[PDB]
């Protein structure tokens, strides 16, 4: 054996064990989700409060790309930042050459090819993050989830991290109960509930909720953070459902 | 990132063997049989078309390839490796000869260039040797007809007749009995077909056999008229029908 | 990373030897024997082809003996492909010198540079060395007739008579026995063939398994001629000395 | 710089080179030696662009001396001249070419013959019985065409050279402050102190 | 074990051992403390010597007039990273006439450390940093780890026995956060914090190192007789 | 045994990394099929969407390489998309350099050459994919050319790829033994698609809904994929006969 | 053809006493026959009790001052907050200016 | 470019590649340097398993770096050519810029620096060569003898030996060489050098090379008969 | 094998730690700093009696106001000294002043970690850098291949370092004269050296504000050795 010691080496199965090992780092990370709605997308993430000494609201994890795309990720946080930095370069060069802001599917493949490239050589390490991202473009709303292998698909709802299975189950109920569609403001509330429900899988340290959204009607197609009254309203909705 | 493999992957073992070359030759041994016979007025090269599937169109896969109008090549071993070697061989005939001298290289020198390319895959950083042996038949004004074998090491030898691949040991013995220095081209084609039937198992017809000659100039295959000195390619690929005609009087 | 797969071709053993150079010399010891003998009026080069097949084209063939310029030739022992890389470099180097100084390159200078290239592959670059040993036979107006040898280490030495390739130990003893300083070319031709005939791994030495060459001043007045022997000429010289 | 002459006689090559170094309206020096010994039996004189001349001469000197040490052997005058020509032939298509003209006087010990080579900054080489660079040639060539014989002695060559310097001192516009004369023969290079 | 030869290799549980070994170098380092109020931010650092004949290794480095850090671990790596911060702070001033936000400073260090954890040949940085600063959004304290992770805090501590000070600050949180417009009291709280990490040794005059930055105070470092006030 | 980790020869003249890349091909557990009509070339592939949270419209292994060339992939999606992006770029460059649309077989050879390089060069791994290229070439007519991780490629009368490829292959062989011709003797592409689905049903022994399949069609001057309702219309026609 | 230089006018003056030194300069800034500004300072406090002015082409003048101010900053970082003496500043400015010998700063500098 | 760090530290603080290069030197033929009151003599062993040699054209063991400095060595012959070439180039470069030939110390310092560079450069192995560098500084009559080794360290020696069995000949020199009174003449210096080699060599025939360097670029190599006379004289005094 | 820039599980760089072992094998070097000057002394340690000891150069001038002593793989120090000299002269060119001793030391230490897969391995030599400047006066620095440097009142490096350092701990005080420091270096060198200390196998040097960096003659050191022996016998 020894097939798992080097990246880009096929095992006798046809598997790249180094990528599968990177997936373990992702599973170890905190929970993050994405919900697709009527005219946009909503992102939410679990922030573990390690200590009282952490300044509330001041360790922001959700990241914006361009002005219309939001990105959240679970796993090695620095690896996620590297991927977003590349995403921002890719989005900038697209807008530079083609004028129009990068479409979400186009953006998705830019990240996909870049992450896939880090499975081709033994001189680089695969990304230790699964990234949930999306936004609004000319063709409407799109939600994506990208994995260490470079694999990505479009999603109605997406979840990753330590509480992914709990979150996935809760997401599937929303898809079944709302075939016509979910509204943006509803999706924000639901996102809060799901993070609180997914927190049962990480319940030693209490946590801080962080939400963002892109909507054609509510945010005018731009990425914004949910703060203040709308955030507290979403927290209260979530608190009422766990009890 | 970047190619960090700047070191040799083929090295000498304590016994003096170059492992990767030996293993490349082993891959050639597994390969389908191909042969070449030199006549007084021509050269013939032949091989079996091993089809991967009956749904596959074996006409689209050419094992015998034109390198120059007077030089052709066939192989035994790994097909993909051969395909890229033909691409590189065709190009080097132009870049390192035709663009300099305004004429095509003689067989021995084109062979020498292909051999160089295969030698470098034996010494350069981060590469394995080519897993093929080539048989290159050709003609040029000052050397006449010639036939060469090129191995994975980059070594090449001139042959009156020979065979490489699967059943090369038996095929070489067969050729030793039949070859003389007075063979006419048609006699060499006949012997080529006889030799190949021994190594082929399944169907033996013009659709499963690939055969080309280096013989007389073909003005009809030139594509134009008006220049007396340009008389056409000496390389010609025998058609499926032309092979079957010779298999009746076999 | 790629460190895992590096053979480290340019390192020392605990005993202070270069692994790859030693193993390259082991490879060369299985190649066909090549002999060089220097006489007062010329030089002989004789080499044994590696186990021949009857269907090999013998006349239009070159395996052992190569011409570097009009005054210098080499006998090869090892990988032919490797040798041709070095031969083309040597051929170019000779022409560079002639272009620069308008004089044919002195034999040692050509030998030193080719040997320096071999040395480089043993000290840096992480590549395998050239699995080749040369016998250089040449003439210049400083030292006259000269024989040299170089090997994968890039070390070269001068000789009156020398062998490379297979059975050098037995060949060298035989040359050391019958060689003397006042020897002529025709005597050296006979010594070269007699030595190969006794050291050969074949049953009997024939014309088709040999390459032969002389470098004489046997042209017309004060000039040197290179004679690469044809098949029929080797057949005749083999009869003339009574080997066949 | 300015005046450099060369004469090949029976057994030696004689080079004469002007001593003046002038910049603007001032003769800065009147004892300048416009020559470098490349090897024991090879001497090179030079003239041309300021700075370039000495830089080139010394660069060639270093290369020939390097060759001598490496091979423990002296290059022939013909071999040295060809090396110098090629360096100038390279130079002429460089970003900034060497604007240097040279004469190479040598004694070939293998042939036992003196040899004189004239090479200009373009890399134009010729072997000659007598040579000159710059405006000097416009007087000396015709003079030497008349008085030169191929079988002359070194002493006859020096008298022939005195005749050239006298003509230049009479008809040339500039004061070149006399010449340093050097002889190249079988015994090597030596300087005539009283000229 | 078999997966700690280089930074480019993941372990079967998804760990990067070379990064974890770099983290271990910080734990061996001498303790340093960081804390802030709404008006000022303070660094306190315990310096370490080779022996009684040697000097005490300097722990605090100035990056700009409004920013600086303290170090724990490989000091040469702190010199490389602080130099990078000096350049980035400087680029922001020359090009945009803008004081570099302490938050951006953290983002830049994160991304620089990260690149050294994903490529062959390189190694992770072997040092942890506490960055303090005062910018357009008030006082700030950051904690840098060579894994790439940067975290904004009210107070913290890194190095050997840093858990003692970190616990103390966690208790004192409500008190020291409201020490506004009073530098000497905020330092006193920091000096009392680092005292919870001392064993057999006490704070002397050539042992203690204090730094402060705030509303009307440039980043300045105190050593020698200037810290005698706080013992 | 480091000869199994990189693409160098083993003692028996084999490249294990290439062989293991072939096994990655079936990791998706999807079967594909390609056939030729008179005027068209049809390619079909299974579509399996296990997760309910997935957007089914974004799940695809068929790619539009150029206006005339389509490509279906058997293998993991990251490597598939890598191959697709490169093919698109190569086809675009070919058109710019040489002034005419890149033929299906020429693109196949080019991608096969690239694959060959990964089998010879150490620092690059092979892609764990098999690429089936389809078109209606302006010179050669309906065309199917297939590439693998070894760098091998060849034209096909028809072909199949996947875990249950052999069952589909023999099913097609037996049809062409019977018909005595190199293609599907049919006028419209609609019925060639129906043939393709019918014979896949027979070979695999499964029934298909509209969301279980994925269809690509190449005609003269365009290659296009079918929607769910286009396939449903096609499924209804088979059922009513 | 584009001309990378301009002339922004103005004049400067420096005098030294026993225990003091003055550096004066007018505040007018011009191009051709137009006034750009009646108050645009070009004498600057560069720290360490060094005042500087680079008069001529204002873009080059501002660039040089900017680079020297930065040089003082890095002198502190690299040499333990040591005060940059006026003689050391002078030598440092020579290298700033000569560094663009073949594309010069079009200014007359006084510190 | 090939980058591998081949020369690296081991747990005990040794650089094995440098130490293994010293083993290559230990394998090489013996070389000895002895400096007298007005000269330096370089003696070299030549192994006699090689008969049928051509001594006219075979590379000599002692090489002239300039007309006033010589270099002998022990170890890999091919490696030594690279050092000799670089030294010869630097010698001419020094004359060109300083307008003065190299001092023996300077030339030694350069050669040693080259050797050192190959001990901490990526992709290269150390030189398997130790050198003895001898000569006279320009316009100086004080004899100079220096030694270098693969690590890059160099030093001056009254007398020194390197190569195989060098520890035996060093032992001889340590008791036979008086610092207070070095060999007063050329004859005395050559004899002591030949004596020291005769402790190790075998036959005093075509096995010993001797090169004498005197002040002002006065270097000459002794012939067989000249050396053989020293061998004959020493043996007759020995039988006592 | 393994990467050159690899961390151990204890958070240390393997190669740096291994180079420290090479330095322990080196010859002893001692430095003492006073208000009258800084003294630098080294053990020469000739491998053979035929070796001319005065050619052993382990104390070295960097500038007039800065000197340097070495211990370990001394060949590695050549490029460090070359860099130090260039750094010192370059700073004088750029700023028309003497460069601070600490700034010089920092510049030399920047080279240290510039190795990996830059040079192939760390330096196998430690340096004692002694000098004077107007700001911080007389200074002594210990520069390691880790890239770290400590200022010292007194410091010993090499094979006899830990024994000599313990001796320096007792003997050093803030009022030592230059003469007292000279004798103290000789005394401690004689204690840790293998062979008997004399003027030929040991070397002294100092740096003073007035006269700058000076290597002592063998005649001058010999008298200090004689003065030292007489004083130890006198009680
Ligand atoms: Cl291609």
């Amino acid at each position: 054996t020894g097939y798992d010691l080097s990246n880009s080496v096929f095992s006798p199965d046809g598997r790249n064990f180094q990528v599968e090992y990177a997936v373990k780092a992702v599973e170890n990370g905190t929970t993050s989700i994405g919900i697709k709605c009527n005219d946009g997308v909503v992102f939410a993430v679990e922030k573990l409060i390690t200590s009282k000494l952490l300044v509330p609201q001041k360790n922001v994890k959700i990241q914006v790309v361009d002005r219309h795309i939001g990105c959240v990720y679970s796993g090695l946080i620095p690896d996620g930042r590297h991927l977003v930095n590349r995403g921002r370069e890719e989005a900038a060069s697209f807008k530079k050459l083609y004028k129009t802001p990068i479409p979400i599917p186009a953006f998705a493949d830019r990240l996909g090819q870049y992450v896939q490239a880090h499975t081709l050589y033994n001189s680089v390490r695969p990304f230790g993050v699964s990234t949930i991202f999306g936004g609004v473009d000319k063709n409407g709303a799109h939600l994506y989830m990208l994995e260490p292998s470079g694999s990505y698909w479009g999603y109605k709802g997406a979840a990753t991290g330590k509480g992914r299975q709990s979150a996935k189950a809760e997401l599937e109920k929303l898809v079944d109960h709302h075939p016509e569609g979910l509204s943006a403001r509803e999706a924000v509330k639901q996102a809060a509930k799901i993070i609180y429900l997914a927190h049962e899988d990480n319940k030693e340290k209490d946590f801080e909720l962080e939400i963002s959204w892109c909507s054609l009607s509510e945010t005018n197609g731009l990425h914004k953070f949910v703060k203040g009254d709308l955030l507290q309203e979403a927290i209260d909705f979530a608190q009422k459902e766990i009890n | 990132m970047t190619d960090r493999y700047s070191f040799s992957l083929t090295t000498f073992s304590p016994s003096g063997k170059l492992g990767q070359i030996d293993y490349a030759l082993t891959a050639v041994k597994q390969g389908v049989t191909s042969l070449g016979i030199k006549a007084t007025n021509g050269v013939v090269i032949a091989t079996e078309k091993k089809s991967s599937s009956p749904l596959a169109m074996s006409e689209t896969l050419s094992k015998v390839s034109l390198l120059t109008p007077d030089i052709g090549a066939v192989y035994s071993g790994m097909g993909p490796d051969y395909r890229v070697l033909v691409d590189k061989s065709r190009k080097v005939a132009h870049t390192s000869y035709k663009r300099i001298y305004g004429e095509y290289p003689p067989t021995k020198l084109l062979v020498s260039e292909v051999a160089k390319i295969m030698q470098e895959a034996t010494q350069s950083g981060g590469v394995r040797p080519f897993g093929v042996s080539l048989l290159i038949a050709g003609h040029d004004e000052f050397n006449g007809f010639s036939l060469y074998q090129v191995d994975p090491s980059g070594s090449y030898f001139p042959w009156k007749a020979t065979a490489i691949g699967k059943g090369s040991v038996a095929a070489k013995t067969f050729l030793e009995k039949r070859w003389n220095d007075e063979l006419e081209l048609e006699d060499a084609i006949h012997i080529a077909l006889l030799t190949l039937k021994e190594s082929v198992e399944g169907e033996f017809n013009g659709d499963t056999i690939e055969l080309a000659i280096i013989g007389d100039e073909n003005p009809d295959l030139l594509g134009y008229t008006g220049i007396p000195t340009d008389k056409g390619p000496r390389f010609r690929k025998l058609t499926s029908q032309e092979i079957n005609d010779r298999l009746e009087a076999l | 990373g790629s460190r895992r797969y590096d053979s480290r071709t340019t390192i020392f053993s605990p005993e202070g030897r270069l692994y790859q150079v030693e193993y390259a010399l082991e490879s060369i010891s299985h190649a066909g024997t090549a002999i060089g003998i220097m006489a007062s009026d010329g030089i002989v080069l004789a080499a044994e082809r590696k186990v021949t097949s009857t269907l090999l084209e013998q006349d239009t063939s070159t395996e052992k003996l190569y011409k570097l310029n009009d005054k210098i030739a080499v006998a090869v022992a090892g990988l032919t492909a490797d040798a041709e890389i070095l031969i083309n470099t040597a051929r170019i180097h000779a022409q560079n010198y002639l272009k620069t100084y308008n004089e044919d390159i002195p034999v040692e200078i050509l030998v030193r540079r080719l040997s320096d290239i071999k040395q480089g592959y043993t000290q840096h670059g992480g590549l395998r060395p050239f699995g080749v040993s040369f016998i250089y036979a040449g003439y210049d107006d400083r030292y006259g007739y000269q024989l040299y040898t170089s090997n994968p280490s890039g070390n070269y030495t001068g000789w009156k008579a020398i062998s490379v390739g297979a059975n050098t130990s037995a060949a060298q003893t035989l040359l050391q026995m019958d060689y003397k300083d006042d020897m002529k070319v025709d005597d050296a031709i006979e010594l070269a063939l007699k030595t190969l005939s006794k050291t050969t791994d074949s049953s009997a030495l024939t014309y088709d398994r040999l390459e032969f060459a002389t470098i004489r001043k046997g042209a017309n007045d004060g000039e040197v001629y290179q004679k690469i022997f044809k098949p029929q000429e080797i057949k005749d010289i083999l009869v003339k000395t009574g080997i066949t | 710089m300015d005046i450099i002459l060369g004469i090949r006689v029976q057994d030696s090559v004689i080079l004469a080179s002007s001593k003046a170094v002038t910049r603007g309206i001032s003769v800065l020096k009147d004892s300048d030696d416009k020559t470098r010994q490349l090897s024991p039996h090879t001497l090179m004189s030079f003239a041309g662009e300021a700075g370039d001349t000495v830089q080139f001469a010394e660069y060639i000197q270093a290369n020939i001396q390097l060759y001598s040490i490496r091979e423990d052997y002296e290059l022939s005058p013909q071999a040295v001249s060809s090396f110098v020509r090629q360096e100038l032939a390279k130079s002429i298509r460089s970003r900034r070419p060497y604007q240097v003209n040279v004469l190479i006087g040598g004694y070939d010990k293998k042939k036992n013959k003196p040899e004189l080579y004239q090479i200009d900054y373009l890399g134009t080489k010729v072997e000659l019985p007598y040579g000159a660079h710059g405006y000097s040639g416009f007087y000396t060539f015709s003079l030497l065409d008349h008085h030169y014989r191929p079988d002359m002695t070194t002493e006859e060559g020096l008298d022939l050279l005195k005749l050239c310097v006298q003509e230049l001192e009479k008809r040339m516009p500039m004061d070149f402050k006399g010449v340093i004369v050097k002889i190249v023969d079988k015994d090597g290079i030596r300087q005539v102190d009283d000229f | 074990n078999n997966y700690d030869g280089d930074t480019v290799t993941f372990s079967p549980t998804g760990r990067l051992f070379q990064v974890e070994y770099a983290l271990e170098a910080i734990k061996q380092g001498s303790v340093t403390v960081g804390l802030r109020s709404n008006t000022h931010a303070v660094l306190v650092a315990l310096k370490r010597n080779a022996d009684e004949l040697s000097s005490y290794q300097k722990k605090i480095i100035k990056c700009d007039e409004h920013m600086g850090l303290s170090l724990a671990g490989l000091a040469p790596d702190a010199r490389v990273l602080s130099n990078y911060l000096r350049q980035q702070c400087n680029y922001s001033s020359l090009v945009f006439n803008r004081k570099l936000a302490v938050e951006r400073a953290g983002h830049l260090l994160c991304d620089k450390a990260q690149k050294n954890t994903q490529s062959y040949g390189g190694r992770p940085y072997g040092v942890g940093l506490l960055i303090i600063g005062y910018d357009k959004s008030g006082a700030h304290l950051l904690e840098f780890q060579p894994s790439g992770n940067v975290t904004e805090l009210y107070g913290t501590a890194i190095g050997a026995r840093s858990q003692g000070a970190k616990t103390y600050l966690e208790r004192t949180l409500d008190t020291f956060i409201k020490i506004d417009g009073n530098p000497d009291e905020l330092i006193k709280a920091g000096v009392e914090a680092i005292s919870q990490s001392l064993r057999d040794e006490s704070l002397t005059v050539d042992n203690l190192s204090i730094a402060i930055v705030g509303k009307d105070t440039p980043f300045t470092i105190y050593d020698g007789e200037a810290v005698a006030k706080y013992i | 045994g480091y000869d199994r980790h990189i693409t160098i020869f083993s003692p028996e003249g084999r490249l294990y990394q290439v062989e293991y890349a072939f096994k990655a091909t079936n990791q998706t557990n999807i079967n594909s099929l390609a056939v030729r009509g008179k005027d068209c070339t049809v390619v079909i592939s299974q579509k399996k969407v296990p997760d309910k949270l997935l957007d089914p419209t974004t799940v695809s292994y068929i790619f539009c390489i150029s206006r005339t060339i389509g490509m279906v992939v058997n293998g993991p999606i990251p490597d598939a998309r890598n191959a697709a992006l490169r093919a698109k770029a190569e086809a675009a460059e070919f058109r710019y350099k040489y002034g005419y649309d890149m033929p299906c077989d020429v693109l196949a050879k080019r991608m096969a050459n690239l694959s060959q390089i990964y089998t010879q060069r150490a620092y690059m791994r092979p892609l764990g994919v098999i690429l089936t290229f389809v078109s209606v070439d302006e010179e050669l007519g309906p065309s199917i050319y297939k590439t693998d991780p070894a760098g091998y490629y060849v034209g096909y009368k028809a072909t199949a790829t996947g875990p249950k490829q052999q069952e589909i292959t023999t099913n097609l062989e037996n049809h062409f033994k019977k018909s005595k011709i190199d293609h599907i003797n049919e006028e419209s592409w609609e019925k060639v698609v129906e043939f393709a689905i019918t014979h896949m049903i027979d070979a695999l022994g499964t029934e298909f809904s509209k969301n279980d399949l994925e269809v690509g069609v190449a005609t003269k001057d365009k290659f296009f994929t079918l929607s769910a309702e286009n396939i449903e219309e096609r499924l209804v026609a088979i059922a009513e006969q | 053809q584009f001309n990378p230089y301009g002339d922004n006018g103005g004049t400067i003056l420096g005098i030294a006493g026993e225990d003091f030194a003055v550096l004066a300069g007018d505040t007018r800034n011009i191009t051709d026959y137009s006034i750009n500004s009646r108050y645009e300072p070009k004498v600057f406090d560069c720290g360490d009790n060094i005042v500087m002015s680079a008069n001529g082409f204002a873009a080059d003048g501002d660039a040089l001052v900017k680079r020297f101010k930065n040089s003082v900053k890095w002198y502190h970082f690299d040499h333990n907050d040591k005060k940059l003496s006026i003689n050391s500043a002078a030598r440092n400015i020579q290298h700033l200016l000569y560094g663009k010998r073949f594309f010069p700063y079009y200014v007359h500098t006084i510190i | 470019g090939y980058d591998r760090a081949l020369s690296i530290f081991s747990p005990d603080g040794h650089i094995f590649q440098v130490e293994y290069a010293l083993e290559a030197v230990k394998r090489g033929t013996c070389a000895v340097g002895v400096k007298g009151k007005n000269c330096v003599v370089l003696g070299c062993e030549r192994r006699s398993t090689l008969k049928l040699q051509d001594t006219r054209i075979t590379p000599s063991k002692v090489s002239k770096i300039d007309s006033h400095v010589v270099l002998s060595f022990s170890g890999l012959n091919a490696d030594s050519r690279i050092l000799i070439e670089k030294a010869r180039v630097e010698a001419q470069s020094h004359r060109l810029t300083l307008e003065d030939p190299v001092t023996v110390e300077y030339l030694t310092r350069y050669v040693a620096g080259v050797q050192q560079r190959y001990t901490q450069s990526g992709g290269v192995r150390p030189f398997g060569v130790s050198t003895l560098i001898a000569g006279f500084d320009p316009r100086d009559d004080e004899p100079k003898l220096y030694q270098t080794e693969p690590s890059g360290i160099y030093s001056s020696w009254s007398a020194q030996t390197i190569g195989r069995n060098s520890k035996t000949v060093r032992e001889f020199l340590e008791k036979n060489y008086d610092r207070k009174e070095p060999p007063a003449t050329v004859e005395e210096c050559v004899k002591l050098t030949v004596r020291s080699l005769l402790e190790v060599v075998q036959t005093g025939a075509k096995n010993i090379e001797i090169t004498v360097v005197k002040p002002d670029s006065d270097i000459v190599a002794l012939s067989s008969e000249e050396i053989n006379q020293y061998v004959t004289q020493i043996e007759q005094e020995k039988q006592e | 094998d393994r990467g050159v820039s690899t961390f151990s599980p204890e958070g240390r760089l393997f190669q740096v730690e291994y180079s420290l072992e090479a330095i322990k094998l080196g010859s002893t070097a001692i430095g003492i700093a006073t208000k009258e000057g800084v003294v630098l002394g080294v053990e020469k340690r000739a491998t053979s009696p035929l070796l001319e000891s005065d050619s052993i150069e382990k104390i070295v001038e960097i500038d007039r106001h800065i000197g340097c002593a070495m211990s370990g793989l001394t060949a590695d120090a050549r490029s460090m000294i070359e860099h130090a000299r260039t750094a010192a002269v370059t700073h004088n060119l750029y700023y028309d002043e003497d460069i601070n001793v600490e700034s010089l030391t920092q510049s030399v230490c920047d080279l240290a970690l510039r190795f990996g897969e830059l040079m192939s391995r760390p330096f196998g030599v430690a340096l004692l850098i002694a000098g004077h400047d107007a700001d911080d006066g007389y200074q002594l620095f210990h520069a390691e291949p880790s890239g770290t440097f400590y200022r010292y009142n007194a410091k010993a490096i090499g094979s006899g370092s830990e024994g000599a350092q313990a001796e320096l701990l007792n003997e050093w005080h803030s009022s030592l004269t230059l003469k007292e420091a000279e004798l103290l270096v000789l005394k401690i060198l004689k204690q840790v050296m293998e062979e008997k200390l004399d003027e030929n196998n040991a070397q002294l040097s100092c740096i003073t504000k007035q006269d700058g960096f000076k290597i002592y003659d063998n005649e001058k050191t010999a008298e200090l050795i004689k003065e030292l022996k007489e004083k130890e016998a006198a009680e």
